[PDB]
C-alpha cells in the first residue's frame, strides 16, 4: 500500500505474477514492478538540489547495515545528505526530528514519510547547489 | 485411371425363371457381373463392388471391396423370394455410397430390373429429382417385360438424366433368344 | 539442439484399455499401439488404443506385422478414427515396470518416425487395487551425455514425478532412461455419465427395492447382530469394570492401544440403522 493507505497496482500485479512462477519460472521477472524504494524526498526546485540534514531520536548502530563476512544512545544528526537518502523502516518515521539550527525548512510540518517540497526560508545567496554525476553504466 | 464406385442391384423375384426367355437368365446376367467386374478388375483394379438385391428386406449381400473372389461364391443362393421393391431399393445403396473408403471414387450405380414397377409416377418425379439433385450416375437396364417397355420411364430417364453432356445412358434390350451380354456391353458404361 | 517440457494427457480410453490389457496381461509378453494426434511441441494425446495378438516370440520387431498395423490402422482411417500412432506400450510382470536391451532397441528402432514416441508400461500384476499409478517412459540422445541430461523447463511438476520413488528401478536405472510426467482430463459428459453410471452402479433399479428389505430385515437379521453387538459391548465392558482401578491408581501415561471409544461409536452408528429405518418403515406404511 501507499504511504495515505491505498494500495499500488502495479505492487499487487507484481506480487501475483511473482507468486505465479509455479507454472511457469520465467514469470517471476515482474517482481521489479513492485519494488517501492523507502526513502525521503526534499527537493525544492527541479534542477535544484538542496542537503537536508535531520537526526533521529534512536541510536544509529541500531539502524547500520548487516555487513556480512569477508570471505577474501542517540547520534547527532542522520546520514541521509543530499537531498542520497538511504533505507528507512516505517517505524523510523516517528522518530524523526528536524533541527531547529536548520536553514531551510519546508512549509509542511514533516511527520510521516512521503514526497514533500523544500521551502526556502533564507531566501537568500549560497544556496549550496550540487553537480550531476556523468556518463558510465547509466546515460 | 478410372476411379469410380459401382453397385448393382439384382432381381429375386420368380420372374427371372420363365421359360420364354434365356434358360433362367439369372445365370446369364451373373456372368454379366462377372464381366463387368472382371472388365473393372482389368481396367482399374482399385475400384469396390457391392450386391444387393431389391427385395422387401434389402440385405447387403458384399460390402464394396475389389476382392471378387468372394463376390463369385456370394453369387450363388439367390434367395428367390419377394416380387419387387424400388424406394429402398434406390435409397439403400445411393445413401450408402458415403460408407465407401475412397472418397475420390465416383458415384455409379446400376441396377437389374425384372419386374414391373409398382411406384407411381409421383415416386419417380421425386426419386428422379433425389438422384439428379444429388448428382449421381444412374444406369437402368430392364429386363424382361409384361407391358409396354418405356412409357412414363422415358420421362423418368429424361428427366432423371443430368449433365447431357458425357452422361448417363439408358439401357432397353428387346426380345429376343441372343445373350444378354453383347446388348448391354454396346454402350460406353461397359468397358 | 533444442528441448521442451512435455507432459503426456491420458483420457480414460487409454486407462481402461491398459486394465481390460491389464486383465489381459498373462506373463506372456504382450502388444499394443497408442494413438494419437500431434497439435504442438509439448503436449500429447492419446485417444485410440488396441491390444494385439501374443506371439511365443514377445515383445520383439519382428512380432509387429506391418500389413496387419497398417491394415487395422487402414480400417480406422475409413472409420471416424483419423489419427495417427504415438507410440507402443507393454507390460513386465515380475521383474518389474523397467527396460531390456530388446524392449530399447524396438523402442530405437520405433522412434525413427515419431520424435516422441511415447512408452508406457502397465503393471498390475504387483500392484495393489489402492492405487492405479502408472508411468511413462521416454528415451534419451547417447549424444547428450557431454551436456545436461534432461534440459526440461517448469521443474515443479517434478515433485508430482518424484511419487513412484523406489530405490532401485528410477535412480538404480536412471542412467540413459527417464520418465515424464502424467496428467489426466475428465469433460461433462464423462463426469456426469461415469458419475452417475457409479453412483447407479452402488444403487438399485427402481432405487425403491432393497429398501424394505433391510427396514424389514431389521427385525430378522440384524436382531442376531444387534444381541452379538451388545455381546462385544458387555466384552469390553468387563474391562471398563477393571479399568477405573488402573485409572484411580496411575493416572500417569497410556500402555494399552485400545481406545475402547471409537469401536463403540461405530457400534452407535450401526445401531442407528433402526432409527434411520423407522421412518422408512413410517413412509412406506403411510403411502
Ligand atoms: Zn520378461
Amino acid at each position: 500500500q501507499s504511504r495515505t493507505g491505498h494500495t499500488h497496482m502495479p505492487s499487487v500485479v507484481g506480487v501475483l505474477v511473482f507468486t505465479q512462477f509455479w507454472f511457469w519460472f520465467p514469470l517471476s521477472h515482474f517482481l521489479s514492478l513492485a519494488y517501492t524504494p523507502t526513502c525521503v524526498i526534499g527537493l525544492n526546485k527541479d534542477l535544484k538540489m538542496p542537503k537536508v540534514q535531520y537526526k533521529s531520536n534512536c541510536k544509529p548502530s541500531t539502524f547500520a547495515y548487516p555487513a556480512p563476512l569477508e570471505v577474501p544512545s542517540i547520534t547527532a544528526k542522520a546520514k541521509k545528505k543530499e537531498k542520497n537518502p538511504a533505507r528507512v523502516m516505517p517505524a523510523q518515521l516517528k522518530v524523526l526530528t528536524m533541527p531547529e539550527t536548520c536553514r531551510y525548512q519546508p512549509f509542511k510540518p514533516l511527520s510521516i514519510g512521503g514526497i514533500i517540497i523544500l521551502k526556502d526560508t533564507s531566501e537568500d545567496i549560497e544556496e549550496l547547489v550540487e553537480p550531476v554525476a556523468a556518463h558510465g553504466p547509466k546515460i | 485411371m478410372v476411379l469410380e464406385s459401382t453397385m448393382v442391384c439384382v432381381d429375386n423375384s420368380e420372374y427371372m425363371r420363365n421359360g420364354d426367355f434365356l434358360p433362367t437368365r439369372l445365370q446369364a446376367q451373373q456372368d454379366a457381373v462377372n464381366i463387368v467386374c472382371h472388365s473393372k478388375t482389368r481396367s482399374n483394379p482399385e475400384n469396390n463392388v457391392g450386391l444387393i438385391t431389391l427385395a422387401n428386406d434389402c440385405e447387403v449381400l458384399t460390402t464394396l471391396t475389389p476382392d471378387t473372389g468372394r463376390i463369385l461364391s456370394k453369387l450363388h443362393t439367390v434367395q428367390p423370394k419377394g416380387k419387387i421393391t424400388f424406394c429402398t431399393g434406390i435409397r439403400v445403396a445411393h445413401l450408402a455410397l458415403k460408407h465407401r473408403q475412397g472418397k475420390n471414387h465416383k458415384m455409379r450405380i446400376i441396377a437389374f430390373v425384372g419386374s414391373p414397377v409398382e411406384d407411381n409416377e409421383k415416386d419417380l418425379v421425386k426419386l428422379a429429382k433425389r438422384l439428379k439433385k444429388e448428382k449421381v450416375n444412374v444406369d437402368i437396364i430392364n429386363f424382361g417385360e409384361e407391358e409396354v417397355n418405356t412409357e412414363k420411364l422415358t420421362a423418368f430417364v429424361n428427366t432423371l438424366n443430368g449433365k447431357d453432356g458425357t452422361g448417363s445412358h439408358l439401357v432397353t434390350v428387346p426380345p429376343g433368344p441372343s445373350l444378354a451380354d453383347a446388348l448391354i456391353s454396346s454402350p460406353i458404361l461397359a468397358g | 539442439a533444442v528441448d521442451t517440457a512435455e507432459q503426456v494427457y491420458i483420457s480414460s480410453l487409454a486407462l481402461l484399455k491398459m486394465l481390460k490389457h491389464g486383465r489381459a496381461g498373462v506373463p506372456m509378453e504382450v502388444m499394443g499401439l497408442m494413438l494419437g494426434e500431434f497439435v504442438d511441441d509439448y503436449t500429447v494425446r492419446v485417444i485410440d488404443v488396441f491390444a494385439m495378438p501374443q506371439s511365443g516370440t514377445g515383445v520383439s520387431v519382428e512380432a509387429v506385422d506391418p500389413v496387419f498395423q497398417a491394415k487395422m490402422l487402414d480400417m480406422l482411417k475409413q472409420t471416424g478414427r483419423p489419427e495417427m500412432v504415438v507410440g507402443w506400450y507393454h507390460s513386465h510382470p515380475g521383474f518389474g515396470c523397467w527396460l531390456s536391451g530388446v524392449d530399447i532397441n524396438t523402442q530405437q528402432s520405433f522412434e525413427a518416425l515419431s520424435e516422441r514416441a511415447v512408452a508406457v508400461v502397465v503393471d498390475p500384476i504387483q500392484s495393489v487395487k489402492g492405487k492405479v499409478v502408472i508411468d511413462a517412459f521416454r528415451l534419451i540422445n547417447a549424444n547428450m551425455m557431454v551436456l545436461g541430461h534432461e534440459p526440461r523447463q517448469t521443474t515443479s511438476n517434478l515433485g508430482h514425478l518424484n511419487k513412484p520413488s523406489i530405490q532401485a528401478l528410477i535412480h538404480g536405472l536412471n542412467r540413459h532412461y527417464y520418465s515424464i510426467t502424467i496428467n489426466y482430463r475428465k469433460n461433462e459428459l464423462e463426469q456426469k455419465m461415469l458419475l452417475n453410471l457409479h453412483k447407479k452402479s452402488w444403487m438399485e433399479g427402481l432405487t425403491l427395492q432393497d429398501y424394505s428389505e433391510h427396514c424389514k430385515h431389521n427385525e430378522s437379521v440384524v436382531k442376531e447382530m444387534l444381541e452379538l453387538a451388545k455381546n462385544y459391548n458387555k466384552a469390553v465392558e468387563e474391562e471398563d469394570k477393571m479399568t477405573p482401578e488402573q485409572l484411580a491408581i496411575k493416572n500417569v501415561g497410556k500402555q494399552d492401544p485400545k481406545r475402547h471409544l471409537e469401536e463403540h461409536v461405530d457400534v452407535l452408528m450401526t445401531s442407528n440403522i433402526v432409527q434411520c429405518l423407522a421412518a422408512m418403515l413410517d413412509t412406506v406404511v403411510f403411502k
